[PDB]
């Protein structure tokens, strides 16, 4: 924001736009997803924010409406076979199927 | 060793003895209100000077003060 | 119970640990808490200690003179003092390689050598010396006097020679003898030296011992002193173009008061200092006749302090009962002496870079900064010691019965107000100084130097204009001509002063820019914070609100236990700890300021300082990162040079600093368990259980831990800064 | 003319610095078309930079041999001249605001010493009371001096000391 | 509502409301009034 | 009747550790504790791990005195068990320390006379004047 | 009948006491007879967190 001369931080990076250079590595990570215009990141952020709201909802729900018992928490068998198999295996298969059907543009 | 003193400012709460880790001080006759005990230091050959008895003493100001002196095998907590 | 080393501790003797060794090496000079150390058996020991330390000083100076005479190139310096540099000593280290002998051979007349930064050549030649034999003589003399003091310290130990106790309490006669004899008479002897040798040596005359029996130091010799007209000794001073090694335009004046600089040598006139020390000696002699003695009436001390009592009760008893208070306490006199010594050490450091007394001294650009920083840190430590002993007074030697109504009790009573106002001034200085520095840094980071704040120090510039400066044009005393201060003293010292003050190249009332404002305020912050720490440690000594009975546990005790929500570093010794940290900081800021001022001045670009001394990025870039290239390049795969040893010492200083942090961050309790583990391991090693350690290994005392931590801190700080100040200066010459 | 400093318009170094800044701005201003956003941003930046350099040089502020402005802080040199705004009135403005703040905070912390468990009021403030006292302190110099003559601010030595 | 207004007297209130008011005021004064370093007179 | 030390007493079942029992225990001193311990049970050692304890009086021993006061206090904590202490010097002489009164120093026993104390308000001590002797740490009354 | 009325607030003059020159109500002046009869109660904590203490009758004094 132009206030006290801080706008000098808007380094001339080209692309018809000036700003602060980022070293987080998000542009290279997004290029691997076939994004062609800015119109997609808006919807992606909308989805992420809805999921975060639902996440806080689930937290409140399992603390004040569905507070579990130690019998459920201590299901090491279930916790493993659902983290190891589901949370990891299903996610990896979904992301592999994604990379398979997005390998055309890149 | 560690010169330990006990002043007349005392109520006999029996706390600085159930807190001392080396069983150094005793509580023998005192004319009090409900408990009537006063602390005393009959022996100091084993007192290390940890100042754990000064933390539990609720007297204002404290009834016991450890005058730090010279060190020894007992005073340095040396198993060797 | 079990007798062993040392001989002056029966409680520390039964101690089965290495702790007693450290406390013996430490408390060997504490001659007041030892077993059976009554007063009258202590003054003689402290007096023998004075003799021993004086012997140490004289032996130090004798060794310096000896290595200057034999290994130093003093002959190579007197003739052409500009084309040559000093030499300190040689090297027999077998570890050097062939390139090393070729790198430490600046002289050329011998093997490896080391430059002399003591500034001894200038001071030894200004007083008059042009032969190495004259140096051997003085070195031998100092060794002899050292031996004499070593013997005198012992002589007063056996009977028939042991003094009494009433001989010390007689402060009147002793102070008379010191004000008159120790100061006045010696100053008059020094005037005689300057008028009989220093001046003749300034005329290139080879006047020494073998010829001064008939040399007239002044035409009409000693007659004006008999027949009046003292002014006859100030009628032909050193000519403006006077040569100092020869008599190129000399004079016969001895008591001169023109008050200027010797152009060739760039120092005060060798004849001004004679009249200087003569007036000083006369005035100290006048001062030394003030007291009551056996038959000399004068006026005694007990009747003076008891008479200084304001009738309105603003002070109460005034100064009644302070004679018996001070005279019966040595820590108070030691505190006063150390305070005076530190303040006058700072004063001498201030007066040596501005009024050079030594011929051919200001031309040298390395010994100046070294000696200035030397005296600055010496004065800092001496002031910290003064405050430490001031606190020891309240801890150990104090009788409030005798002191019911004096000014000291009043000072102790409102101690909270003093501490609070010190805290407030410190907060003010820190807040505003750091705020202006951060503001200038942020403004420079945005690329608009015009938006920074630069307070114009009108006050110091005004005082300079009053001194005679005209660069600022305030039309003041000694700058205008409608004032009695400018008119009176026109044939006096005024011409030389006014000619040396407007010079924009010498160090005398430098051109002050707004960048000096900020650094003077940083120095004020440092001084106020160090004084806050010391005054707080001293006033809250007999007893504080957290620890009311602090007078019972002495001075240096670790803590009062983890009770009462935590009690760490509560003893006054710990306040001294932190105040020594702040002393290091304050003296370091002062030295950075002085060094970088004269560094921007010597490159002919004082505008560099006037423009970059406004923010902190400049201090980091333009001073620290910049003027160190020879420290990094002292040794490299390309090949080292003379600046390699100084770089290795610059790294040694950082190593000592980090070891100080080692002893500071990690505390004792952690190391006790590790030492017990190491003992377990050492007792069980197969066939390694032979002859044991003689004392049990334990962790250093908390007091010892922080003492050694601060010692490493200070020594590494000093070595690093000194290695920098020497290498980055005596390697580039610019 | 004070302290050897010269008014900041006649400083060749000051104008050289302004030209340097403008050249440094334009060299990277020429990278963009006159229609894009960064170009307008640099245009406005140059606008207020030229405004910096123009507006300073009014009523007189001394720049030294470096060309940069130097604040004069002595009352008396700001008088007999036109420098009373460098730092003379800002001093009084800060004193006014700091008074205001301390007065309000003190009267708050005093009016809370009367009710039970005042400690709570220091972690759970009385917002309406703080707002009321916030809009009543802009006469504090009047209240301070006469509350001093009153004596309702000196505690009659009934505090905890050790000596 | 009542317990909420009571909660609104802690760190998450003035200390936030305050210093937000102040940052906003200072930023606005420095924005409309671009670069002050000395008073009008 | 304060009981004295008795050698050849059985010990609890335990494997070993690396705590205490050093050269100090052989040539300087070692401390002993004895206590009832009915209802064979599991306990924790102050310089080791967990161990079992038969019923009937059993005796232990460690290096430092606190290493046994900790066990006495533990025994207070859970089930009311009443151990004792012992001292040993180089000459083999044994001294009984805890509890001499038999009633656990925290509680008074019928009557004794203590030392190292003075009837004076906190503070109000003597200034460093007239304390030049300094006798290490002064009792202020002797 | 010995010490001040119970419920009446009084100050402290124990030189070595955290609570000094400030007022505190009396819990119960010990009538059974002892050197520290007056038990004063203070709302603010000390470095140790204790609220009450017993003092001598030659030390306490009147109200502000
Ligand atoms: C016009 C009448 C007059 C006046 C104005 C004075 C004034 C004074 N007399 Mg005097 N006197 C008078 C008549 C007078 N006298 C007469 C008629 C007699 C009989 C003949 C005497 C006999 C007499 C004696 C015997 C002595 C005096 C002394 C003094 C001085 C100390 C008094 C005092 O209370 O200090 C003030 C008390 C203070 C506590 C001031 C506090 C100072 C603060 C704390 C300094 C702050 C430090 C801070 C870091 C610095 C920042 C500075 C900041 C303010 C900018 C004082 C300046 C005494 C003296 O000389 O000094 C020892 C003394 O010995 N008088
Ligand atoms: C760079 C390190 C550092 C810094 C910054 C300080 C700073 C300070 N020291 Mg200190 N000191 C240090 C190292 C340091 N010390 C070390 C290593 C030692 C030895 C271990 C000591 C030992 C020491 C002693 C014994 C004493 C001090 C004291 C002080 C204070 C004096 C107050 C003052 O003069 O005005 C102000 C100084 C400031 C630093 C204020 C600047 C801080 C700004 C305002 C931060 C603002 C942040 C921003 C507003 C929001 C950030 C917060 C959050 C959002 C993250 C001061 C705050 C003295 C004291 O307490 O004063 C009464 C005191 O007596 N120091
Ligand atoms: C990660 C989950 C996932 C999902 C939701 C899909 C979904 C789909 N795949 Mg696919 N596939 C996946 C993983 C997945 N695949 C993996 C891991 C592989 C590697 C073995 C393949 C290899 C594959 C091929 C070769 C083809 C599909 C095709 C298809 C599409 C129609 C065929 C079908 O219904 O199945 C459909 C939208 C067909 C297609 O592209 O539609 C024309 C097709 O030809 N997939
Ligand atoms: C004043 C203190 C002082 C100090 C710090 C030194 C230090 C040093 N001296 Mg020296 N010396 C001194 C006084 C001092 N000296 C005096 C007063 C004399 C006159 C008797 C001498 C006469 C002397 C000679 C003749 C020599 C040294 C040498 C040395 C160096 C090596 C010493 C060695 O290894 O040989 C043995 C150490 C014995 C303790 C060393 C750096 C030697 C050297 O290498 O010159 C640099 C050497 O040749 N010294
Ligand atoms: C143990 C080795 C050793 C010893 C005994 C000495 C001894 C001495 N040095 Mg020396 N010095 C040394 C190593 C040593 N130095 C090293 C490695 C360097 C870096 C190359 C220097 C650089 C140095 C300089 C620049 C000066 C001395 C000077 C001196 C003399 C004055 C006292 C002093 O400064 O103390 C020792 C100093 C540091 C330990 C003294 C006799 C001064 C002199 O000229 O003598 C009159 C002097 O100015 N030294
Ligand atoms: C004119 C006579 C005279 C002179 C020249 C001196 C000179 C000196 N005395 Mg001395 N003194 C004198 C008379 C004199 N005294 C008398 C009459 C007494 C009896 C009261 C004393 C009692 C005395 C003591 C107790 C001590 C001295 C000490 C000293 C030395 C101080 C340290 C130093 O380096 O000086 C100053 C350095 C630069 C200015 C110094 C050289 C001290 C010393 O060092 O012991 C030898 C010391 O402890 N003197
Ligand atoms: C302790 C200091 C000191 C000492 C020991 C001497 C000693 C001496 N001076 Mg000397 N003098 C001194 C200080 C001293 N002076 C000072 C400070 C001045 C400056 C005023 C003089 C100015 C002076 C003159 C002008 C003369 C002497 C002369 C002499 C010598 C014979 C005259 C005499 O003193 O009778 C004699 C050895 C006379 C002489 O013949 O010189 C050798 C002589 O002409 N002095
Ligand atoms: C050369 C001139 C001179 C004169 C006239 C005097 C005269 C006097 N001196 Mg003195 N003195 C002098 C030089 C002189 N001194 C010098 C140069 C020194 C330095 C060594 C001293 C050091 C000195 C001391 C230490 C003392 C005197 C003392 C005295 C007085 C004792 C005699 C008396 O009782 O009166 C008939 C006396 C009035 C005594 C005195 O009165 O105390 C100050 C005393 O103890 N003088
Ligand atoms: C510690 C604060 C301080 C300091 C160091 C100074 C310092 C100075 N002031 Mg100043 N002044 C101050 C406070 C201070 N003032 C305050 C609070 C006011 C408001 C009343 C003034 C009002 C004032 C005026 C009106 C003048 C000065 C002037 C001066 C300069 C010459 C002194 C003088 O007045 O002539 C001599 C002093 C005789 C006692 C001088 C550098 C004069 C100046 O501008 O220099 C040319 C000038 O005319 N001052
Ligand atoms: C801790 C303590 C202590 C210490 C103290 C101290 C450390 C002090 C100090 C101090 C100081 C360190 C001081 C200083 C100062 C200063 C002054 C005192 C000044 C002044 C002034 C004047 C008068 C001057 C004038 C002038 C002239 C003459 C001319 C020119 C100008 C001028 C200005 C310079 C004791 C032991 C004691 C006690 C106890 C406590
Ligand atoms: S802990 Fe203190 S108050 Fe309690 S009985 Fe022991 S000495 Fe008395
Ligand atoms: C002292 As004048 C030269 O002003 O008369
Ligand atoms: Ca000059």
């Amino acid at each position: 924001w132009p206030i006290v001369g801080q706008e000098i931080l808007n380094g001339d990076v080209g692309g018809g736009f000036q700003g602060i250079q980022i070293t987080s590595g998000f542009f290279q990570l997004w290029r691997a997803s076939g994004i062609t215009s800015e119109l997609q990141l808006y919807s992606t952020a909308i989805g992420g924010l809805v999921l975060a709201a639902a996440c806080f909802f689930a937290g409140w729900f399992h603390y004040h409406k569905a507070a579990p018992k130690l019998e459920w928490f201590q299901n090491v068998e279930s916790m493993l076979n659902h983290h190891l198999a589901g949370l990891l295996g299903l996610g990896s298969l979904a992301w592999a199927g994604h990379q398979i059907h997005v390998s055309l543009p890149v | 060793a560690h010169v330990v003193k006990i002043y007349d400012t005392c109520i006999g709460c029996t706390q600085c003895v159930r807190a001392c880790p080396l069983d150094v001080l005793e509580m023998v006759p005192w004319d009090g209100c409900k408990a009537a005990q006063m602390a005393s230091s009959p022996r100091t050959e084993d007192c290390v000077g940890c100042k754990r008895c000064e933390t539990a003493c609720p007297t204002d100001f404290l009834s016991v003060r450890v005058y730090l002196g010279n060190e020894s095998t007992r005073s340095l907590g040396l198993a060797y | 119970a079990t007798k062993l080393f040392p001989k002056f501790s029966q409680g520390l003797a039964q101690d089965p640990s290495t702790r007693r060794i450290w406390y013996g090496l430490a408390t060997a000079h504490d001659f007041e808490s030892h077993d059976g150390m009554t007063e009258e058996n202590l003054y003689q020991k402290i007096f023998a200690s004075h003799f021993g330390q004086l012997a140490i000083i004289f032996l130090w100076t004798s060794g310096n003179l000896f290595h200057v005479a034999w290994q130093g190139n003093f002959e190579q310096w007197v003739t052409d003092p500009i084309h040559v540099r000093p030499i300190a000593h040689a090297i027999w280290d077998p570890h050097f390689g062939q390139p090393a002998v070729e790198a430490f051979t600046r002289g050329g007349a011998s093997g490896p050598v080391n430059i002399a930064t003591s500034g001894v050549y200038q001071w030894w030649y200004t007083i008059g010396l042009r032969s190495n034999q004259e140096l051997y003589v003085s070195s031998v003399f100092l060794a002899l006097v050292s031996a004499v003091f070593l013997f005198a310290g012992w002589l007063h130990l056996q009977p028939n020679f042991q003094p009494s106790l009433s001989w010390f309490k007689d402060a009147e006669s002793r102070l008379n003898h010191h004000l008159a004899g120790l100061f006045g008479v010696s100053s008059l002897a020094w005037t005689g030296h300057l008028v009989h040798v220093a001046i003749p040596e300034s005329r290139g005359q080879h006047v020494g011992w073998d010829n001064f029996l008939s040399v007239l130091p002044h035409p009409q010799g000693l007659t004006p002193f008999w027949s009046g007209n003292w002014a006859a000794y100030a009628q032909n001073p050193d000519t403006a173009s006077h040569a100092f090694g020869t008599a190129d335009g000399s004079g016969t004046a001895i008591l001169t008061f023109l008050g200027g600089f010797h152009p060739q040598t760039q120092s005060l006139w060798l004849s001004d200092m004679a009249h200087h020390h003569l007036a000083i000696a006369v005035l100290f002699i006048v001062a030394g006749h003030m007291y009551r003695t056996n038959f000399g009436i004068g006026h005694r001390l007990e009747a003076i302090l008891e008479a200084h009592t304001p009738p309105a009760g603003g002070l109460g008893a005034g100064h009644k009962g302070l004679f018996h208070t001070v005279n019966n306490s040595l820590h108070f006199q030691l505190g006063l002496a150390l305070a005076s010594v530190g303040t006058i050490t700072s004063l001498v450091a201030q007066h040596m870079y501005s009024l050079p007394p030594y011929a051919y001294l200001a031309v040298d650009f390395t010994t100046q900064a070294s000696l200035y920083t030397h005296h600055q840190y010496i004065a800092g430590f001496i002031m910290c010691g003064a405050f430490a002993h001031g606190a020891i007074f309240f801890i150990r030697d104090y009788d409030p019965e005798q002191n019911k109504g004096n000014v000291l009790a009043r000072v102790l009573d409102h101690k909270e107000a003093i501490i609070s106002h010190l805290s407030w001034v410190s907060l003010f200085l820190g807040f505003h100084t750091l705020g202006l520095y951060v503001h200038n840094d942020v403004v420079q980071a945005f690329g608009t130097p015009e938006k920074q704040i630069l307070i114009e120090p009108v006050f110091a510039q005004w005082i300079q204009a009053a001194q005679g400066k005209s660069l600022y044009g305030f039309d003041l005393l000694l700058a205008s001509s409608s004032s009695p201060a400018y008119s009176a003293g026109q044939s006096l010292w005024l011409p030389g002063w006014l000619e040396a003050i407007n010079n924009n190249q010498n160090s005398l009332f430098l051109t002050i820019g707004p960048g000096d404002f900020l650094v003077h305020h940083a120095i004020a912050l440092g001084l106020h914070t160090t004084t806050l720490i010391l005054v707080k440690g001293a006033l809250d000594a007999r007893g504080s609100k957290l620890m009311p009975d602090k007078k019972d546990f002495g001075y240096s005790f670790p803590c009062d236990g983890p009770g009462r929500g935590g009690t760490c570093d509560i003893s006054a010794y710990d306040a001294f700890y932190l105040a020594v940290f702040w002393m290091l900081n304050t003296i370091g800021w002062v030295t950075f300021y002085w060094h970088w001022k004269h560094l921007t001045l010597w490159q002919g670009n004082v505008s560099q300082f006037d423009e970059s001394s406004t923010y902190l990025m400049g201090w980091l870039r333009d001073y620290l990162w910049l003027n160190s290239s020879q420290l990094i390049n002292g040794y490299n795969p390309f090949g080292m040079n003379s600046l390699s040893v100084w770089a290795w010492t610059f790294l040694f200083g950082h190593l000592v600093y980090a070891t100080g942090f080692m002893f500071l961050i990690s505390w004792r309790g952690y190391w006790q368990e590790l030492i017990e583990t190491l003992v377990w391991a050492h007792e069980k090693t197969p066939l390694a259980n032979l002859v044991y350690w003689k004392d049990k290994p334990v962790a250093l005392s908390i007091v010892q831990a922080r003492l050694v931590g601060l010692a490493h801190f200070s020594v590494g700080y000093i070595f690093t800064y000194a290695a920098f100040l020497i290498a980055s200066t005596a390697g580039r010459f610019g | 003319d004070i302290a050897g400093l010269t008014p900041c318009s006649e400083s060749k170094a000051y104008n050289k610095l302004e030209r340097k800044e403008l050249k440094v701005l334009d060299k990277r201003l020429k990278q963009y078309e006159p229609g894009s956003a960064p170009y307008l941003a640099l245009q406005a930046t140059k606008e207020r930079t030229e405004n910096r350099f123009k507006t300073y040089a009014k009523q007189g502020l001394l720049c030294g041999n470096d060309g940069l402005p130097h604040l004069i802080s002595d009352p008396g040199l700001a008088l007999r001249f036109n420098h009373a705004g460098e730092v003379f009135i800002p001093t009084f403005g800060f004193l006014y605001v700091a008074g205001y703040i301390g007065h309000v905070g003190r009267q708050y912390i005093i009016l809370s010493k009367e009710d039970a468990k005042p400690t709570d009021k220091e972690i759970i403030l009385d917002v309406p009371l703080a707002l009321k006292l916030a809009f009543q302190g802009w006469a504090w110099p009047l209240a301070s001096i006469q509350e001093l003559r009153n004596g309702s601010l000196l505690e009659k030595d009934e505090n905890i000391t050790v000596s | 509502m009542k317990d909420f207004t009571t909660y609104l007297s802690t760190a998450p209130v003035v200390g936030l409301g305050w210093a937000i008011f102040t940052s906003g005021l200072l930023i606005e004064i420095n924005r409309f009034f671009p670069d002050p370093l000395v008073f009008s007179f | 009747k304060q009981p004295e030390l008795d050698p050849d007493t059985p010990s609890p079942i335990f494997g070993g550790s690396t705590g205490g029992l050093l050269r100090k225990a052989q040539v300087e001193e070692f401390y002993v504790i004895t206590w009832e311990s009915p209802k064979e049970q599991i306990f924790e050692m102050p310089t080791g791990g967990a161990a079992i304890m038969r019923k009937g009086p059993n005796l232990l021993k460690f290096a430092r005195k606190e290493q046994c006061m900790a066990l006495t206090t533990q025994l207070r904590s859970k089930f009311r068990q009443t151990p004792c202490f012992y001292r040993v010097y180089a000459d083999g002489k044994v001294q009984y320390l805890h509890p001499k009164d038999g009633v656990y120093p925290e509680k008074v026993n019928a009557g004794r006379v203590g030392v190292n104390q003075n009837m004076r308000s906190i503070g109000k001590n003597v200034d460093p004047i007239k304390v030049v002797k300094f006798t290490g740490s002064e009792p202020f009354e002797i | 009948e010995i010490g001040p009325k119970r419920g009446s607030l009084v100050k402290v003059l124990r030189p070595e006491s955290y609570w000094y020159n400030q007022v505190g109500k009396v819990v119960s002046v010990d009538q059974s007879g002892i050197r520290y009869p007056v038990v004063v109660r203070f709302e603010n904590q000390n470095y140790a967190g204790v609220s009450t203490n017993n003092y001598a009758l030659d030390e306490i004094e009147e109200v502000k």
